RNA sequence: GUGAUUUCUGCCCAGUGCUCUGAAUGUCAAAGUGAAGAAAUUCAACCAAGCGCGGGUAAACGGCGGGAGUAACUAUGACU
RNA sequence: UUGACAUUGUGAAGAGACAUAGAGGGUGUAGAAUAAGUGGGAGCUUCGGCGCCAGUGAAAUACCACUACCUUUAUAGUUUC
RNA sequence: GAAGACAUUGUCAGGUGGGGAGUUUGGCUGGGGCGGCACAUCUGUUAAACGAUAACGCAGAUGUCCUAAGGGGGGCUCAUGGAGAACAGAAAUCUCCAGUAGAACAAAAGGGUAAAAGCCCCCUUGAUUUUGAUUUUCAGUGUGAAUACAAACCAUGAAAGUGUGGCCUAUCGAUCCUUUAGUCCCUCGGAAUUUGAGGCUAGAGGUGCCAGAAAAGUUACCACAGGGAUAACUGGCUUGUG
């Protein structure tokens, strides 16, 4: 008895210039969403370097980065999945696939979005929620009425 | 290294079938229970372990299963013989709470249909999943009798809030070697689902229905 | 870089104190029997500028 | 000039980095505010009162 | 469990001989253990009482003695 | 990719030189023990003054790893390794696909 | 650091620094402790500062955007 | 800067942790119910009855173990502040 | 007089540490820089009817996907159009006729394929073992890909046969280090036994700058060796633009 997993790092290395706005980037072993970018020439026969400002989505924390524009950067392979909420249990929301129903591990989102989700489920009005999965961590990001 | 091997389990399962098969022969079919317990797993912090394993034989052979099916699933249930629970009495049942409580508490395993599985939350309520019983999907191609045996065999190790878990392995009159193989397979499945494996298993009890709780580890 | 001004300041030479016009060190009378048990009388005779 | 001080270099006269040096810094780095628990104009005014 | 009311013990406060009631009253202090003298905890004390209670009569009801 | 848990393939054992049944697992790498000669050489070379002495790899370009299956024969308990190509996703014994089943979005 | 006198020094503590009698070990070396072994050894807990989590500080480094609708000429928009 | 060992001897007092076996416990509704939880369980036994079914409730009562948590008892001692 | 087995000091271990020390800061390129990858590959054309053939020529594509979309066997014919049949219409399903492929064959383009290489069904694991030979790039080296056999053991089919992955052309990686599999194999060199370690045979962990360094800037304060192989004047050829 084992668990099969092909070796797949959740980062494709791409490029400092190929990272764009609303992006996904790995700054110091955390997923983050590129919210600001700027190219900047350094010298007089110099090259351009990229300054990146991004927000870590699982904590919502601002992380910055500086690199020469010709260097490679890790890009997380995020997967957004659209699931169905059965019931909000003791902080750990119960979730449903297209047919399967495992997904019982996602912490109910602690923000005001999750509080309004709790109010919705409490007066019923059943929803489908959107969950992001990236580099080992998963989080509910956005509720949506079916 | 597998901390639990066959030999000690051979001896403990000899003494288990000893106490069941002559000492207190009862008036109903008892079931072997593996009760496991964790040490370092904090339920609020770690990733929840969840997993089902199809057994090579049968546990409790008289579980009470209910079929949420439409036409083909319902007709197959009428052919085999399992209580089929169609959308008819489901929408005739919607306007209550006590009756859904009665249904969920009365039949223990629920089996569903692919085209019913999405509005089971709607038509029913959260009570089934809250109890720990969500209807398992069954396709039209899938033979209903075979999948009924599947669901009467599947063992589920899944953390909910606590650190003691308990799973029925099998009956008490089936043969010694398959009981040994099953209990070893279930232990190994638990250890495989864990993070630190044998380091974080701490409690390993086998029982049937009564006082004697025959420890393995 | 270069050794900066405060490091040079601690390394002595130019950054010492100018003690040419200074009087003696301004210290109290040392402890003895007269001050420890009774009292001793001195006379302040010249107040000057350090 | 940048050789003579941490603050140093130019094209514009500015500190460049934060002027609050650590307490645990080394010689040649302690050019600024040495272990500043607070900065800016103070009001006010108690330390131990 | 700390059970301080059995950890402690009672003591009897008495008055100077100018008054007539010899018994003033009772107090309570922790047991005299090591490194902490309950007796010093007793000397650190000032107590308030009524002169009507000290002199018996009601003519001295307003007056209070520390 | 999906590969079954069982496979009838050639066995190299001297008691069974024919096609026999094999269970299919995945090769997970070993513990990288501390007393290997290269590790002892690395410890002695890194000890002292001088800093890092051998190169450390930085410019990763490939995301995938070739999967290699460990086959254990069910009779002679002999093992073999079979290499399968670069696949991002891998499931040992997943559900078989259905030819013409009703799509479910 | 700014650069006489007069007048004033607005907002932002997210980032980067700096700081703390904030909180629990989440991670955490050597030495020490326990289990297995014939030992070399392996695996555990316990684990200092630090890092991380929290608070403060801008006469610390610094920063200080947009887009719509809206008033009897029209136009702008006090306002939303 | 922090920790260990050495220099480094001689003593107390109070706490905390570990160390193995027991014992006992866990009362907002509603339910007649003193519902810590999970799991099997339609039988159970002491031969009285209990339990299921009924009702009730967020979850059920017999037979049962297990899990942590709390309290002490036995508690050689080790170890830290 | 004060402190007191604390602190200092000695040795290890962790943190911090541009204060300081070394070192680095790819290539191609109608100058260099920014851009791009023409740096490892694949299709059509340029390419001048064997082969070879350039440009930062043109139009595009690759770093995947599949236990079936691999292998064998069998039944059927595919786009499209016409005529019809309740709801039903332009188009839902069913027939009939015509239908050389105008469809499909995972993906870019080209080629190939009709009682199939397409679409459904049945069985399977030739996507296996042992090494050799050959073709392509080529130095006739390596890597990758592929071809035909041999000795086995299999799958399929009634059988002939076919099958050593994808109908063909692309889909990928040396030394050193680590790890796994094989026989029951060799060595630990005074002689033995066990763990341990080192070997032999085959794989994987990866070098995309893809025959494979471990690597950020600035310099108008600059320095050196050079270069008209190379830019900023003039001259020259050309005249789009004026
Ligand atoms: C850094 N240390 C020396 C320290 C110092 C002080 N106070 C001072 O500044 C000292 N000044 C004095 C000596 C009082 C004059 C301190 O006040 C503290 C601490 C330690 C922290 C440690 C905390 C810790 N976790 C949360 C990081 C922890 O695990 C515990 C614990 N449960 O054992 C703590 O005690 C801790 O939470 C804590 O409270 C600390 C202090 O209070
Ligand atoms: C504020 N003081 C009272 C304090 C309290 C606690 N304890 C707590 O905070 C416990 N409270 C909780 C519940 C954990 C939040 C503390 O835990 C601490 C400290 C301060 C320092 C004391 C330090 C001291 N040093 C500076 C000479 C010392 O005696 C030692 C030592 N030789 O053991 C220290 O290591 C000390 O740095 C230290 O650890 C402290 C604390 O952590
Ligand atoms: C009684 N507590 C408040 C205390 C006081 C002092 N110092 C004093 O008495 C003087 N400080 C005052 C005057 C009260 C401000 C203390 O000096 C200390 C301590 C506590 C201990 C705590 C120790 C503990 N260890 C054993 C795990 C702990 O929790 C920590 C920690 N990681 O925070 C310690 O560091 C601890 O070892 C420690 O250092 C303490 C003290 O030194
Ligand atoms: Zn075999």
């Amino acid at each position: 008895f084992e668990t099969a997993d092909a070796g797949s790092s959740a980062t494709y290395p791409m490029q400092c210039s190929a990272l764009r706005k609303n992006g996904f980037v790995v700054i110091k072993s955390r997923p983050c969403k590129i919210v600001d970018m700027s190219t900047s020439k350094t010298g007089k026969h110099g090259h351009a370097k990229v300054h990146l400002v991004a927000i870590d989505i699982f904590t919502g924390k601002k992380l910055e980065d500086l690199s020469p524009s010709t260097h490679n950067m890790e890009v997380p392979v995020v997967k957004r999945n659209e699931y169905q909420l059965l019931d909000i249990d003791d902080g750990f929301l119960s979730l449903m696939n297209m047919d399967g129903d495992t997904k019982d591990d996602v912490k109910a989102p602690e923000g005001e979005l999750g509080d309004s989700l709790q109010t919705a489920f409490d007066e019923g009005k059943d929803l489908m929620v959107t969950i992001i999965s990236a580099m080992g961590e998963e989080a509910a990001i956005s509720f949506k009425e079916a | 290294m597998s901390k639990i091997t066959s030999s000690q389990v051979r001896e403990h399962v000899k003494e288990l079938l000893k106490y069941s098969n002559e000492t207190k022969k009862r008036n109903f079919l008892e079931t072997v229970e593996l009760q496991v317990g964790l040490k370092n797993y904090d339920p609020q912090r770690d990733k929840r372990f969840s997993g089902s394993l199809k057994l090579p034989n049968c546990p409790r052979p008289n579980m009470s299963i209910c079929i949420f099916g439409d036409a083909f699933d319902v007709d197959r249930a009428k052919s085999c013989g399992v209580d089929a629970m169609s959308v008819d009495d489901l929408k005739k049942l919607n306007k209550n709470k006590k009756l859904i409580k009665k249904l969920s508490k009365k039949y223990n395993a629920f089996i569903a249909s692919e085209v019913l599985i999405k509005q089971v939350p709607r038509l029913l309520g959260p009570q089934l999943s809250k109890a720990g019983k969500f209807p398992t999907p069954v396709s039209h191609n899938d033979d209903l009798y075979g999948k009924v045996t599947d669901v009467r065999s599947t063992i589920k190790f899944q953390l909910k809030k606590v650190l003691c878990l308990a799973v029925a392995v099998g009956n008490v009159e089936m043969e010694e070697d398959v009981l040994v193989n099953q209990i070893l397979m279930s232990v190994n499945f638990f250890v495989s689902l864990l993070k630190k494996n044998w380091q974080n298993v701490g409690s390993l009890v086998v029982k049937s229905s009564m006082g004697p709780a025959f420890r393995l580890y | 870089g270069r050794v900066i001004r405060n490091q040079r300041k601690g390394a002595g030479s130019i950054f010492t104190s100018h003690t040419r016009l200074r009087q003696g060190a301004a210290k109290l009378r040392t402890l003895d029997y007269a001050e420890r048990h009774g009292y001793i009388r001195g006379i302040v005779k010249q107040i000057v500028h350090d | 000039n940048p050789v003579d001080h941490p603050h140093g270099g130019g094209n514009h006269q500015h500190i460049g980095k934060a002027s609050t040096i650590s307490r645990g810094a080394v010689s040649g780095q302690k050019a600024g505010l040495i272990a500043a628990r607070r900065t800016g104009l103070l009001r006010g005014s108690q330390k131990t009162q | 469990v700390v059970d301080p009311f059995t950890r402690k013990e009672w003591f009897d406060i008495k008055a100077p001989s100018t008054f007539e009631n010899r018994n003033v009253g009772k107090t309570l202090v922790n047991k005299s253990t090591g490194l902490k003298s309950a007796s010093d905890a007793l000397k650190g004390r000032v107590v308030e009482v009524c002169l009507a209670d000290l002199q018996g009569s009601e003519d001295h009801s307003f007056r209070k003695i520390k | 990719v999906n590969v079954p848990k069982t496979r009838k393939t050639y066995c190299k054992g001297k008691t069974c030189r024919k096609h026999t049944q094999h269970k299919v697992t995945q090769y997970k790498a070993g513990k990288a023990s501390l007393f290997a000669q290269g590790k002892r050489r690395y410890d002695r070379k890194q000890s002292g003054f001088g800093g890092q002495t051998k190169p450390v790899f930085h410019k990763k370009a490939k995301t995938t790893k070739k999967v290699v299956l460990r086959l254990e024969c069910v009779k002679c308990k002999t093992r073999a390794q079979l290499t399968l190509k670069r696949c991002k996703h891998f499931e040992l014994g997943g559900e078989k696909k259905q030819k013409g089943q009703a799509l479910q979005f």
